């Protein structure tokens, strides 16, 4: 019941959600073929449908 | 009768803040056509003083100084200047009655006693009724103060007509329930009033019931106000001219600046063993008869006015903003969305020398056209219009920037921009600021759709 | 029949410098009145006077 | 400055790639070759800030 | 009489006779109270148009009488007008939440923002669009908020009155967003705001000499959070001597008077009170006549 | 037809071969042989 | 006086409403054009 205890880590626009949702990935050019295991956690697009 | 009342009290109900007099008023077909009569949207109308700034700006200076600074990001101060522009005019009441008629006869028709000092038939074709509040700063009146009025149609043209108040209140004050009262009292004069520039002439009525009787106000003329008052003027109308003026300076410093092998930038088929002396000697008599024949009408001021709009500035810098850019790198091509100039209205000075007949406002819509294609200027409707074939055409193109081309017959074009940084900014809204749409009868209230009919408050039909 | 294609290079060079020379001396005697000012002025003016 | 992070990093240059690989990487390809012996298996790992 | 018979022109297949027993106790308005129309005076395509105005359709559509439909036999459709006070079934369609003991009232159908435009009877060049059935609370709030909104505007750049309207068109009822599609300037619209100034100045000359001042002497005396956010804007605006009770007694009629004509440009008739829901808030039942 | 069609190419290989089609040297001519016509496809990842 | 071009051998043209062509006034009516302009002033 905080607001979040990790604010670098979770907003939309930061460190973490443009180095790891697919998307903002996909902007900035990467290899599809290597696993990203936090892949899973920050795809917001797509947990969102 | 209908607005005249009204506003009377209206005026009455402010005269507190700003102590404005009403001048009840009618025009005719002289003033518009009868068409224009029917559809007139609403009517604007300015207080300015014998100074002759405004009444809405500062007292002392404003921020409208500088005088153009040439800038297209800006371009003429951004839109503050233009809510300014806005704040000056007034929005006064109106009411039309598009039937012919007999003023005295319909005042009679009404509850209004007339008298006048001698019989004055007046018949016009229909009528329009408008009321104008000028403002005295203090309980003093100035008689060099002069007054705008604004006609605004739903296309978002406008007409101007200015006057001093001088021919307003020349023999007025010389000789100087409340809605049963004012039919009983009623009208004193009947009095034609020119404007400053004799084209149109309009009548004004003065009831004694006003309580514009009471008040007391002192008038004085004195001639070196009403001296700086034309001066004023002068420069209010000069914001036309010398823009024409400075279009012709800059035609000579870059053909001395050239040397005289000015280049061609429009597509035409050329021929060889023509004659060019003739052609040369037709810039210059025709050149001339250019600025013989300049109006406001033109295609330079049709230039400007696009870029004194609201939405104007920040959609310029829009503009630069997406061509200053980096290019698409190849991460951006494969998952960015799809990335946005193919014909662009320019405005046209027609002249023609051998039958001396310009035309001055001419809508072009110009093109690239392929294969290392200059410039091909075709009309609204694909006609390709070949005006520019023929020896008796000299051409003006203007953009909607401020890039300026002087094209001669044959397509060979003289390229340069508009100065325009010898006028300043306040006579430079004032006369062709485009101003904004406002919502009436009739008007969707999203901004812009699919609109229905004009309201059209016509004599054809009754009114229902 | 004959006709050139209008391509950017080609130009109109100066009409043996002497009418351009008459282009300069018409703007001299251009620059002396003429401003289109003034006639709508000493308009108004002699209408403010013959009022 | 990239010379020397590359130095400072272990990963070597990016060996001046065609201009039309780049199309290649980004619609997917596998890099990063074996390794010369494994004793444990697959590497995994990831970062947050 | 009431039994009334609508025929069409198409022929039907299995599809639009199925659609058709899908809108059993349904509710489509009627001109005229004719004894046998033809489908092209039928449902509200006859009169839909958009950018023409919402406000002349609200008023329109309430003036054309109203009946259910049951019992299609083939070429025609038997449309029953309702009588005054009887109980009858309705299945609404028009998507807005139900509850028991609740009034409902008709309005043209805003389009519900994802453009659904359900015809849910195709032709060629003809649909069926049906008539929303509202509950009183949202159908009042739609009209409060189109005389607001058509009041504000007037004498206004299209700058402030947009950013106003992008949040004054949008309205919430039980988990629900409505926009308003064409909510034009027209002549009802216009001599409604006339009478609505009317009445209100009618209201302002008819105020007695203490209940001009009554809400300040509640700011003098107690500090609550409606008397503050009253206060607010009342200060933004800005010992009885004789107390003859008979001529307050009187003010207040008139008053009363001025304040059912000022409200009664709002507020509609109710045309429908429920008498009980099924959970899944497609039918319920009615009683009241069309 | 052009803004249409493109609406449903929106993947990365189709946007990768209109990449390919104006990133070369060359015309495009010399890059493209044709190979027939599909006569049943069979809903795969990788559709056979 | 004589303009200078850049394709050293003239073409042919079709007379469409579309391709931009030179003026037909070919020895008497340019001499007309240029008495007017000096009967003009």
């Amino acid at each position: 019941f905080a607001a979040t205890h990790n604010p670098w880590a979770s907003q939309a626009g930061c460190l973490s959600d443009v180095l790891y949702n697919t998307r903002h990935r996909e902007r900035l050019g990467y290899n599809s073929k290597f696993y990203s295991p936090c892949a899973q956690y920050f795809n917001t697009e797509e947990i969102i449908a | 009768m209908e607005t005249h009342l009204y506003s009377d009290l209206a005026f009455e109900a402010r005269f507190a803040d700003d102590e404005q007099l009403p001048l009840h008023l009618v025009l005719d077909q002289e003033v518009l056509s009868n068409e224009e009569a029917e559809t007139l949207r609403y009517v604007y109308y300015r207080n300015v003083d014998s100074a002759g700034r405004s009444t809405g700006r500062a007292p002392g200076g404003d921020e409208d100084d500088a005088p153009a600074s040439d800038d297209a990001e800006d371009a003429v101060g951004g839109d503050r200047a233009f809510d300014r522009e806005r704040r000056t005019w007034q929005r006064a009441c109106f009411r039309v009655l598009p039937r012919p008629l007999e003023l005295l006869d319909y005042l009679r028709q009404s509850g209004l006693t007339v008298t006048l000092e001698k019989e004055q038939r007046v018949r016009m074709f229909y009528a329009v009724f408008t009321t104008l509040g000028l403002r005295c700063p203090d309980n003093r009146l100035s008689g060099a103060q002069t007054l705008h009025l604004r006609l605004v149609w739903p296309d978002g043209s406008y007409r101007d007509w200015e006057f001093l108040a001088r021919d307003l209140l020349r023999e007025e004050m010389e000789a100087n329930a409340r809605t049963d009262e004012w039919k009983g009292a009623g009208v004193s004069r009947l009095r034609e009033v020119w404007d400053v520039q004799h084209r149109v002439r309009l009548r004004v009525l003065w009831y004694v019931n006003s309580f514009w009787r009471s008040r007391e106000l002192s008038y004085d003329d004195h001639e070196v106000e009403l001296y700086r008052a034309l001066d004023a003027y002068r420069a209010r109308i000069a914001v036309e001219y010398v823009l024409i003026r400075a279009v012709r300076d800059e035609i000579y410093a870059v053909l001395r600046r050239d040397g005289g092998a000015l280049p061609q930038r429009f597509a035409c088929h050329v021929s060889r063993n023509m004659s060019w002396r003739v052609v040369w000697e037709l810039c210059r008599h025709a050149l001339a008869l250019w600025m013989d024949w300049a109006d406001v009408r033109s295609c330079i001021i049709k230039a400007l006015t696009p870029r004194l709009s609201r939405g104007a500035a920040a959609a310029a810098q829009r503009a630069r903003r997406q061509r200053e850019r980096s290019a698409p790198k190849p991460q951006e091509l494969l998952f960015g969305p799809r990335n946005e100039p193919a014909e662009q209205t320019w405005y046209a000075d027609v002249v023609r020398c051998v039958r001396a007949q310009v035309d001055l406002g001419v809508e072009v819509r110009a093109a690239r056209c392929p294969r290392t294609g200059l410039w091909i200027v075709r009309d609204r409707r694909g006609r390709l219009r070949r005006w520019l074939s023929q020896p008796e055409v000299c051409v003006l193109y203007v953009t909607p920037d401020l890039d300026f081309y002087w094209v001669l017959p044959g397509g060979f074009a003289v390229s340069s921009r508009v100065t325009l940084h010898g006028l300043a900014q306040r006579a430079l809204r004032d006369r062709f600021q485009n101003f904004e749409a406002v919502l009436a009868r009739g008007m969707h209230v999203e901004a812009g759709r699919q609109e229905p009919e004009t309201p059209r408050v016509s004599g054809r039909r009754l009114p229902f | 029949a004959v006709f050139f294609e209008p391509h950017e290079e080609n130009v109109l060079r100066c009409p043996e410098r002497v009418l351009r020379r008459l282009l300069e001396d018409a703007a001299v005697t251009m620059r002396g009145g003429g401003w289109r000012e003034d006639v709508l002025m000493d308009r108004v003016r002699k209408r403010y006077l013959r009022q | 400055v990239d010379r020397w992070i590359r130095h400072a990093a272990g990963v070597e240059r990016p060996q001046l790639l065609d201009t039309e690989t780049i199309s290649m990487l980004t619609f997917g390809s596998m890099s990063e070759r074996n390794a010369a012996a494994t004793v444990h298996g697959q590497k995994a790992a990831c970062e947050l800030i | 009489e009431a039994n009334i018979f609508c025929t069409f022109d198409h022929k039907l297949s299995i599809a639009d006779v199925g659609k058709l027993t899908k809108l059993v106790a349904a509710v489509v308005p009627i001109p005229q109270r004719l004894h046998l129309i033809k489908h092209y005076q039928l449902g509200l395509h006859q009169f839909v148009d958009h950018t023409r105005g919402y406000v002349r359709l609200r008023g329109l559509l309430r003036n054309m009488t109203l009946t259910l439909m049951r019992r299609v036999e083939g070429n025609q459709i038997l449309l029953h007008v309702p009588t005054h006070g009887l109980l009858y079934t309705v299945l609404n369609t028009g998507p807005v939440t139900w509850e028991k003991g609740d009034a409902l009232c008709v309005l043209p159908p805003l389009f519900h923002g994802p453009l659904a435009r359900e015809n849910l009877l195709t032709l060629g060049q003809w649909e069926l669009v049906l008539p929303w059935i509202v509950p009183m609370p949202l159908a009042l709030e739609i009209n409060q908020r189109l005389l607001i909104m058509g009041l504000f505007s007037l004498d206004r750049s299209y700058e402030e009155v947009k950013a106003a309207v992008q949040q004054l068109q949008t309205i919430t009822f039980r988990d629900a967003t409505f926009t308003i599609p064409d909510p034009v300037i027209d002549q009802h619209l216009l001599i409604d705001m006339k009478t609505a100034c009317l009445s209100m100045s009618m209201v302002a000359n008819l105020a007695s000499e203490l209940t001009m001042t009554y809400v300040r002497k509640l700011a003098l005396e107690d500090s609550s959070m409606l008397l503050v956010k009253c206060q607010e804007l009342l200060m933004r605006l800005d010992r009885p001597q004789h107390v003859s009770p008979d001529d307050e007694i009187a003010r207040l009629s008139a008053l009363f008077v001025m304040l059912r004509q000022l409200d009664d440009l709002i507020r509609e008739q109710v045309v429908f009170t429920v008498c009980d829901v099924s959970p899944d808030n497609k039918s319920a039942t009615c009683i009241f006549k069309g | 037809t052009r803004c249409l069609l493109e609406s449903v190419y929106t993947a990365s290989a189709a946007r990768a071969a209109l990449q390919w089609l104006d990133l070369g040297p060359h015309l495009l001519h010399r890059r493209l042989e044709t190979l027939g016509c599909v006569k049943t496809v069979s809903l795969g990842i990788t559709s056979l």
